[PDB]
RNA sequence: UUGACCUCAAAUCAGGUAGGACUACGCGCUGAACAAUAAGCGCAGGAAAAGAAAAUAACCAUGAUUCCCUCAGUAACGGUGAAGCGGGAAAAGCUCAAAUUUGAAAUCUGGCAACAUUUCUUUUGUUGUCCGAGUUGUAAUUUCAA
RNA sequence: AUUGGAUAUGCCAUAUAAAGCGCUUUCGAAGAGUCGAGUUGUUUGCAGCUCUAAAUGGGUGGUCAUCUAA
RNA sequence: AACCAUCUAGUAGCUGGUUC
RNA sequence: CAGAAGAAUCAUCGAAUCUUUGAACGCACUGCGCCUUUGGGUUCUACCAAAGGCAUGCCUGUUUGAGUGUCAUU
């Protein structure tokens, strides 16, 4: 397959090929809008493993945020507000420079029939997933609030529990 | 400025903008349907150029002709796309399923009654007759020419069977035939069979659209006339007879002074326009015979002595027979127009042709 | 600007004559259309519905994952890479993978032209794996032409940073 | 007071012809009552307002029923001839697409469904 | 040139969808004073969140999450203050990315036409056909327990 | 009256199919501006900034055990 | 500068009161 | 009080109706409009009245046209 080569090339982010493409595309993305639609993901390997399928109902959006809260968390929220009818699936890092960090956000149309008839993404149609990025339910949102398993990661200790027979 | 005479008339660009149709499409819609320019009384006030009533533009907004034209154009682009991509099967299959159109709604709207269509069929009959002899060209359609010729033949057969023809005049341009159908008077001009050439000066697209509308009106009129008279619409046509230039003999009128020359067996040689002579004789109830060179399927032959009058424009008759004295087409045309048989001796071969009086001239 | 050698190599494409001859062979091995496939299958359906064994099909191979797997298996005789893939890193390794596997490869123009062979809008790479015995000499002549007009040519140019 | 039973077996044009005759009659009684109206006038108004309402109902009932029949077996119909329920119910997954499963899951429930069993004590 | 592809736009074009309100409980962000404190802002549901171990342990080992009891006012820290084990309530497991279907994109939306179906003339589908999506990858298959 | 899961039974069933178990002279892909390092702030976690990986590797524990993140 | 709502039952060694 | 004699200032409730605003949506916020259709009328080309519509962001598709595009193009 070609996603093995694409994903091992994405680890050498400052190599000659990757550095030239980082600087060429960073200039191109700056001429576009702050949030602009992407015809296809700039990282087809990374979007594919984050839940993206090349089918109707899946949308890729690019957004630049200023460097200097989590940068990826704000990209998910800003795009979610821009496309209020879509559900933010996931997001990832595509490019950066001295000023901006560029992210691509995967959104899913909960009203398209190709989404509502697909059991593997049928879950995002339910109302409990309205604005997942707004409640810290995405991948970076969950990581932001320290959700995980282990010792590395209140109300039930500030209350007096008085039983009936005590 | 925004009201009154200015709103009364709509400019050609304004009417096209309201209908969202191109100039060629608007012209085709105007020709197919009923729309004519209407010059307002106050041209300066009407402009706040060609002027049209807003009622016609309002009606044409919902006309399906524009939608059908877009579908044909859209399908044509898709057919071109398939040819360029190299998939010939897709283009060939899409050719069969290409869009079409129907003029039944337009004909009913333009002519609510058959009387109005019959009264307005004089131009349609003339256009069909003119296009029945024109050579096939790229601009014209071979199938359309065949359909126009078949429609003209069916109309001639129906007129001959019903004896609706009243006057026949021989003009320089062609043969002018006047007939009365359902009270209405229809005049048609049949051009002579000559080696003409395309003037290359008139618009072929407009003429083709007018011919297509005329053919549709003629076909609807023929079907109504056949149903009223009991004839089968369309009449049966013999392929072998058509390939033999039998003329109206191929079109069988199968059932589903009208006797001026009834007691006469006219015969025509290969020197006169027997296409119009046979129709006139058939419309008069008589029997018309033609030479084998002119066509096949002739009921009579040259050697047959049963022919009372032999039509021949040639000045010499080496094989002249007895009882078949030569006559000229002018006498037949004069007899048909006047309703009384003319003098065969006066219009005999080698004699001065009497002047032809126009029946339409009063 | 200055471009790396792995991206600079895509500006040196196959010449017009060799590319035109390449697509003459490719157009003999187009995959059957969705309509032609349905016609063939329904024809066999009637032979089953009423009452009643073939040869292996022949077509050009397409798809990026499919073609890369064929090169790694050394099943591809000729690999034709589009010159204008929108993310260039999709095919930026293909010339190197084809060099490592000994696969005759060429960079042709207009990824749209590649897609037209396979009845698609767009193809990133086409690969001819194995053709009929009639076209063995035609493919062999093309592979020799690609060797001279693409591999023998350039080559020293593909190791240099382009642009600037 | 006219009954709805015999107000539903006539055509709309004559049914609408009963609208205005009741309309001026109601309007006339208001003219009488402002110049002196008895208790019957108050009731005659009260009877005729409900009487106007009764015939207005059968005009609107039949007009909608005509629209429902016309838009039968059509994919898209006007918003008026549609379910209301609640906004969230109209957005929920239909029972058909809630029951969709992958072919992997179909093979699970076909060969290994939850069996019905019991334990002997 | 025709013509494909990529763009960039347009349409009172077709079908959709978001806003506002409530906010006891819930999940984020932010924040003083006398502490995830009130407030402030953002977002849900009938529950939410969490969730099938990059988890504990040092045993004869345990086995997603959540809640209760206990551990325990203990370790640790500098008065704050857990957790493992243990006892209960409830229990259910799974889905992708990374493999060539390559002897056949096997996948999907929509238009149209019929046929059904209904909490329902209001709902939800089926079959056929055409168009589009899709090879820059849609199905089947696989998820480490393999 | 509207419904749910079963039972019984008629019809239909695209099974040339699809599974579990068993056996191997054949194979077995595992998520990166992340992990991690330095440093600066918020309340160890989190966040910014600079740098930036590996492949029996990596994480967390007591050579060993356990787990398999992004 | 003013006004309003909440934190608040904020802070009291001190003042007054504290029931047959 | 009054009022009707399937009555009721009744209950149930699956059908209809539901004025102006308000997330409030043609522009405005009183008014001023746009397009289309329909009709008036004794004032019929037009005018007038009414009705139907006319917010924004975004998703899927449809149609149309541009390009400084890639080619194709003997």
């Amino acid at each position: 397959g070609a996603y093995k080569y694409l994903e091992e090339l994405a680890k050498k982010k400052q190599s000659d090929v990757n550095l030239f493409l980082s600087r060429v595309r960073a200039w191109e993305y700056r001429q576009m809008n702050v949030i602009h639609r992407a015809s296809r993901p700039s990282r087809p390997d990374k979007a594919r493993r984050l839940g993206y399928k090349a089918k109707q109902g899946y949308v890729i959006y690019r957004i630049r945020v200023r460097r200097g809260r989590s940068a990826r968390c704000t990209a998910e929220e800003r795009v979610g507000r821009y496309c209020s009818n879509l559900r933010v699936l996931n997001s990832y890092w595509v490019n950066q420079d001295a000023t901006y960090k560029f992210f691509e956000v995967i959104l899913v149309d909960p009203s398209h029939k190709a989404i509502r008839r697909d059991p593997r993404i049928n879950w995002i149609v339910n109302p409990v997933h309205k604005h997942r990025e707004s409640r810290g339910l995405t991948s970076i949102g969950k990581k932001s609030r320290g959700i995980g398993k282990g010792h590395r990661f209140w109300l039930r200790h500030n209350t007096l529990s008085l039983r009936r027979y005590r | 400025g925004k009201a009154g005479a200015a709103r009364i008339y709509i400019t050609r660009n304004q009417a096209l903008k309201k209908l969202q149709l191109t100039l060629a499409d608007f012209r085709r819609i105007c020709i197919l349907k009923g729309v004519y320019p209407r010059e307002p009384k106050n041209k300066k006030k009407a402009n706040k150029v060609t002027f049209y009533y807003t009622k016609d533009i309002q009606y044409l907004l919902h006309e399906p002709i524009v939608q059908k034209f877009r579908e044909y154009k859209v399908f044509a682009r898709k057919l071109s796309k398939a040819l360029g991509k190299g998939e010939l099967e897709t283009a060939k299959r899409l050719e069969a399923r290409k869009p079409t159109y129907s003029l039944d709604h337009i004909i009913k709207e333009r002519y609510p009654t058959f009387h109005d269509a019959l009264k307005d069929i004089d131009d349609a009959l003339s256009m069909l007759f003119l296009f029945s002899t024109m050579p096939v060209t790229d601009k014209i359609g071979a199938a359309t020419v065949a359909n126009c010729e078949r429609l003209c033949a069916e109309f001639q057969h129906y007129v001959i069977r019903s004896n609706s023809l009243r006057k026949a005049f021989l003009s320089i341009k062609g043969i002018y035939y006047q007939a009365e159908i359902f009270g209405e008077q229809i005049t048609w001009i049949v051009p002579y069979k000559f080696a003409q050439s395309v003037p290359t000066d008139v618009d072929f697209r407009i003429m083709h659209t007018f011919l297509e509308f005329y053919q549709a009106l003629m076909g609807f009129v023929n079907f109504k006339l056949y149903n009223t008279l009991g004839l089968r619409y369309p009449p049966k046509i013999d392929v072998a007879k058509s390939e033999s230039a039998a003329g109206l003999a191929a079109y069988e009128l199968e059932e589903s002074n009208t006797s001026l020359f009834s007691n006469f067996t006219f015969f025509l040689s290969r020197e006169v326009p027997r296409f119009s002579l046979e129709f006139v004789i058939r419309a008069f109830g008589g029997k018309v015979g033609w030479d084998p060179i002119l066509g096949s399927g002739s009921p009579f032959s040259e050697s047959d002595p049963v022919i009372t009058h032999h039509i021949c424009d040639r000045p010499h008759i080496s094989q002249k027979y007895e009882g078949r004295i030569y006559i000229q087409p002018q006498w037949v045309y004069d007899s048909i127009n006047k309703g009384i048989l003319e003098r065969t001796d006066l219009y005999a071969c080698g004699a001065t042709l009497p002047p032809h009086l126009s029946p339409f001239v009063k | 600007l200055k471009v790396p050698p792995a991206i600079a190599q895509f500006q040196k494409t196959l010449d017009k004559n060799t590319a035109t001859q390449v697509f003459k062979l490719l157009n003999k091995y187009r995959p059957e259309t969705a309509a032609e496939k349905k016609q063939r299958l329904v024809a066999e359906a009637e032979a089953v519905a009423n009452g009643k064994v073939s040869k292996k099909p022949y077509n050009v191979k397409y798809g990026l994952n499919h073609v890369v797997a064929l090169i790694e298996a050394k099943k591809a005789k000729l690999v034709l890479i589009a010159s204008d893939v929108d993310p260039i890193e999709l095919v930026v390794f293909l010339p190197a993978l084809c060099k490592k596997m000994g696969v005759p490869y060429a960079i042709v123009k207009n990824k749209a032209r590649l897609g037209t062979v396979i009845h698609q809008k767009t193809a990133a790479v086409l690969a001819v794996t194995e053709v009929r015995e009639e076209d063995k000499n035609e493919l062999a002549s093309i592979v020799s032409a690609v060797d001279a007009n693409f591999s023998a040519k350039y080559d020293e140019s593909r190791r240099k940073w382009g642009g600037g | 007071a006219l009954k709805t039973f015999e107000l539903r077996k006539q055509s709309q044009e004559n049914l609408a012809e009963q609208l205005q005759e009741l309309r001026q009659e109601l309007a006339s009684l208001r003219v009488q009552k402002i110049a002196g109206g008895s208790g019957s006038k108050l009731s005659k108004i009260k009877t005729t307002r409900k009487d106007i309402a009764r015939i207005l109902t059968v005009i609107n009932e039949s007009n909608r029923l005509a629209a429902r029949e016309a838009y039968k077996n059509k994919k898209y119909i006007p918003l008026d001839l549609r379910q209301k329920k609640t906004r969230a119910i109209r957005r929920a997954l239909t029972p058909y697409e809630q029951s969709r499963k992958t072919l992997k899951q179909i093979k699970k429930e076909r060969y290994f469904p939850l069996r019905k069993y019991a334990l002997k004590a």
